[PDB]
């Protein structure tokens, strides 16, 4: 009865290393409203802006959660939802070809 | 070709550890421009696109009124979700969620296309303005509760005048005002990448970068025959500065990239776009 | 502006 999230992890420009980009992770479709999101830098929680709520034409919310990022070889990106569809929170990493 | 102004809220319970949390969201077209949230201190309406930033010199009561507004709204959607509850006869506790679209398409010359004021409840229909601006539908007999009480109240009719009246005059303030951020077409970069899965066998994804506003069409064909079937389409996504992003992927013998195109429509092109990949 | 709102 809960529909659950779908999530999308990428960055706002193509990626190089050095370049500060922005990173994004999309969650959408997803009903009821209540949902944690979080990005993540090597496991641990970076501060983030979150999107005002809206909803979509079947009533599906959407949500961005982004933050400013610079990409590196040694740091690992994830976004971690947690929603009371899932079983637990689920993670998707960043992969600079999404 | 017409523009819109489309406002959503979202009312929710939270049976005990909370009040039910209300929050607002308004925009033009595919561009956000307004926002409420209850949780704040003392909450306000506030803005959130740079024309926005000017309201207060060109309307001085704009702020005050909307936020008056928007607080009586969450006042009545928090006695609106105890009704509700009665009326499907459910518990105190557990959550549940009533959600509100309304707002005007607008055609070229200021004319009014079509109003629309839409409720659900736990994300199902509940009950909408009719497209004569006049009658609800109200979708099971929960919500003919609510039908009575409007018809009896006489609600359709301050809808309709609303609808047809400070919608659409608004929408026109929006996209004179907001010029700049409204009344323009980006068109999508756009490039064809290339990564190989196996010696004879190949990924060949199209890009759309940058674009606004969101609607937008690729297509992958080959030989001319489209390959819709075939094809793995993202949902788009905001880039986080207005603008949006889609791609489409398909995956082809090796060898064999040069037969593929990706057709690209998009309201910012002069004409669609064929694409192949090159070296 | 937004609209009125409507108890249900």
């Amino acid at each position: 009865e809960p529909r659950t999230p779908k999530i999308q992890v990428y960055s706002r420009h193509p990626a190089e290393n050095g370049k500060p980009n922005y990173l994004n992770c999309y969650v959408y479709g997803f009903h009821p409203p209540q949902i944690e999101i979080d990005l993540l830098k090597n496991g641990q929680k970076m501060k983030t802006e979150q999107s005002d709520l809206s909803f979509s034409k079947d009533w599906s919310f959407y949500l961005l959660v982004h933050t400013d990022f610079t990409p590196s070889t040694v740091d690992e990106y994830s976004c971690r939802v947690n929603h009371s569809s899932l079983a637990a929170p689920h993670m998707v990493k960043w992969d600079r070809n999404n | 070709g017409f523009h819109s102004l489309r406002y959503f809220y979202t009312a929710w319970s939270r049976p005990g550890s909370g009040e039910p949390r209300f929050v607002a969201v308004g925009y033009v077209d595919d561009t956000q421009f307004v926002r409420f949230d209850s949780d704040n201190a003392s909450p306000r309406a506030e803005p959130r696109a740079p024309w926005m930033d000017l309201v207060e010199q060109q309307d001085p009561q704009y702020w005050d009124r909307n936020t008056r507004n928007a607080r009586d709204a969450a006042q009545t959607y928090r006695v609106g979700l105890d009704n509700v509850r009665g009326y499907y006869n459910q518990s105190e506790a557990g959550s549940h969620t009533i959600q509100r679209m309304y707002g005007c398409d607008v055609g070229p010359h200021g004319r009014l296309l079509r109003g629309y004021d839409q409720l659900a409840y736990d994300g199902a229909d509940y009950i909408a303005l009719n497209e004569d601006l006049r009658s609800w539908t109200a979708a099971d007999l929960a919500a003919q509760n609510t039908r009575r009480k409007w018809e009896e109240a006489g609600y359709a009719e301050r809808d309709r005048a609303y609808l047809e009246g400070e919608c659409v005059e608004w929408l026109l303030k929006h996209l004179e005002n907001g010029r700049e951020t409204l009344l323009r077409a980006d068109p999508p970069k756009t490039h064809i990448t290339h990564h190989p899965i196996s010696d004879r066998e190949v990924t060949l994804r199209c890009w759309a970068l940058g674009f606004y506003p969101e609607e937008i069409t690729l297509t992958w064909q080959h030989d001319g025959e489209d390959q819709t079937q075939e094809m793995e389409l993202v949902e788009t996504r905001p880039d986080g500065n207005g603008a949006f992003q889609k791609w489409a992927a398909l995956v082809v013998p090796s060898g064999e990239e040069q037969r593929y195109t990706c057709h690209v429509q998009h309201e910012g092109l002069p004409q669609p776009l064929t694409l192949r990949w090159e070296p | 502006d937004f609209a009125n709102t409507f108890l249900p």
